[PDB]
């Protein structure tokens, strides 16, 4: 769980990101979606082609969104309150879901940040995607 | 397991590259580093109280260099993974008895080590072929369980 | 789907008990409830908005009955699921895009259904044949996606 | 996620499981035994036959630890937090392991309560035994 020393590594860690967030979450959610196709499913009226403008505009939003998560480890569920209403009760998002944009998420991590995704930084930050996960699920069940 | 003869292409001319001792090693390391509770089954290994001692540790090294061999082999039998895994199927279940779930994580771990080695030669059209073959390899290790 | 004979007799015996109008609408009402992201799927049906809208809608008793029948049918067929549900497959990959971890979520919740509804006449270890046969049909949906 | 109704549920439920908490416990692990087969492993040291005296004894404290939960909903962490030691430290026993003995517990509890056993109740129990989970797989990850 979110211990002192993972609350340490997640922080240094989104620092090496700094201003790539959106970036990273762009290509997150491209390698998502070639990865795992259900997953387009919830995404309709996106234009989801390699560049579209859409993507990589959501890239972005939740780029910001998990360096808000980032600066409120000691407190997510307020955070990222508004965001479990959304997932939860409007969008009906299939928590396994979550599960592949995590995964998706720290291969681009260590596309881009070979050396600084090291084991101790991988597992800090895959306890984090799980926790920011459990949050945006929390509102279902 | 089910791919384009170009993608079945790129995917052999990834693995060609692969090292399997480095990949390997680090696969199985992140693996017993990032979901603890898979260390109970190698418990013989010895030191694997922290990420140093994990990551080296010489039995970690030389079992994730015969898992990755394992899976190479299953790379260049794609249209035969069943087959190819069958007797791995029934030592994992009848003797290991790991749950298949693991099989999952550690193709995971592996996409995310090829990441790593690879950066942005590992596209993501060339992750999303090797979702399918660690997806193809995961089941076919789990079809003895079913 | 890998039975002995008399697990398999066993297994063949409880469902010539089976109302499937009453277990499959219950079965589905019950998944729409614990796991609500499932109503997604089931927009098309109306109010789904609480425990009684669920349990009551028309629409859910008769789908619960269509996918309880169609159960019936692998149970009737359990040397020969992957056959059985081949089109089935399909459907659900190609056209629903239902993740197949539901699959197994409707399969237990069904297996909780079967033990309202027999009590203790539902054993442990008829509950052991049932857990085959569900993971049988589960992955059997399942076979298209992979 | 546990809200009040779901606490209102899950207390109510609890008080008709009364005194059978422990023999639920218990059928609850052979149903596990007998359907999930590689959950055994954990169990070396049992005589796991039907009607063992040590499953007997396990399925008491098993029961006697969800009747500890059930009084301290708004605290699970602090109530668990020597039995999330033992899981993961100790036992190193696998997350997916938690999921198949809430569903046979959830089985256990529709055999015998089909009455009280509804769709809401059904529901509230689900959320309760996935706090539960999710508290003693906790010091893993
Ligand atoms: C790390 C996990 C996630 C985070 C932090 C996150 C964050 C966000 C944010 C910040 C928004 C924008 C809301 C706005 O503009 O008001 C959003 C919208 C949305 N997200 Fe999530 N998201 C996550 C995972 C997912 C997953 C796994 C899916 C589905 C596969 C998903 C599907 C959606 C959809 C469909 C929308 C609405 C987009 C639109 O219509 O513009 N998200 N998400
Ligand atoms: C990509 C999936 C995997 C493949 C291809 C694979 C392959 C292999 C192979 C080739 C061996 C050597 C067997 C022998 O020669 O007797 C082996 C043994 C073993 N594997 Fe797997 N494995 C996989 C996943 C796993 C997982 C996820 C675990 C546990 C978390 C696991 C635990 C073990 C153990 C404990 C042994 C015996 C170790 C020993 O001999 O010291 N494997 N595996
Ligand atoms: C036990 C596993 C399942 C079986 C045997 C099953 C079987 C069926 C069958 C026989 C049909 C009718 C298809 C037709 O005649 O065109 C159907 C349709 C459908 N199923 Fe599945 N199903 C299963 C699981 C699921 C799950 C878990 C979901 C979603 C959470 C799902 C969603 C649907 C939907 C949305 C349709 C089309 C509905 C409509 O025609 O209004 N099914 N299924
Ligand atoms: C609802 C979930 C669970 C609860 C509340 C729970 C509770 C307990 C309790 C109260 C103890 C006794 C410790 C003592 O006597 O000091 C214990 C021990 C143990 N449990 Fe868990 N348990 C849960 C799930 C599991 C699962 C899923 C497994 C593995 C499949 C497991 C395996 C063990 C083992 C191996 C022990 C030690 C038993 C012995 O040697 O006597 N438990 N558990």
């Amino acid at each position: 769980v979110l211990s002192a020393a993972d609350k340490t590594n997640v922080k240094a860690a989104w620092s090496k990101v700094g201003g790539h967030a959106g970036e990273f979450g762009a290509e997150a959610l491209e390698r998502m979606f070639l990865g795992f196709p259900t997953t387009k499913t919830y995404f309709p009226h996106f234009d989801l082609s390699h560049g579209s403008a859409q993507v990589k505009a959501h890239g972005k939003k939740v780029g910001d969104a998990l360096t808000l998560a980032v600066g409120h480890l000691d407190d997510l569920p307020g955070a990222l309150s508004d965001l479990s209403n959304l997932h939860a009760h409007k969008l009906r998002v299939d928590p396994v879901n979550f599960k592949l944009l995590s995964h998706c998420l720290l291969s681009t991590l260590a596309v881009h940040l070979p050396n600084d995704f090291t084991p101790a930084v991988h597992a800090s930050l895959d306890k984090f995607l799980s926790s920011v996960s459990t949050v945006l699920t929390s509102k279902y069940r | 397991v089910q791919l384009s003869g170009e993608e079945k292409a790129a995917v052999l001319a990834l693995w060609d590259k692969v090292n399997e001792e480095e990949v390997g090693g680090e696969a199985l390391g992140r693996l017993l580093v990032v979901y603890p509770w898979t260390q109970r089954f190698f418990d013989s290994f010895g030191d694997l109280s922290n990420p140093g001692a994990v990551m080296g540790n010489p039995k970690v090294k030389a079992h994730g260099k015969k898992v990755l061999h394992s899976f190479g082999e299953g790379v260049h039998h794609l249209d035969n993974l069943k087959g190819t895994f069958a007797a791995l199927s029934e030592l994992h279940c009848d003797k290991l008895h790991v749950d298949p779930e693991n099989f999952r994580l550690l193709g995971n771990v592996l996409v995310v080590v090829l990441a790593r080695h690879f950066g942005k030669d590992f596209t993501p059209e060339l992750q999303a072929s090797y979702q399918k073959v660690v997806a193809g390899v995961a089941n076919a290790l789990a079809h003895k369980y079913h």
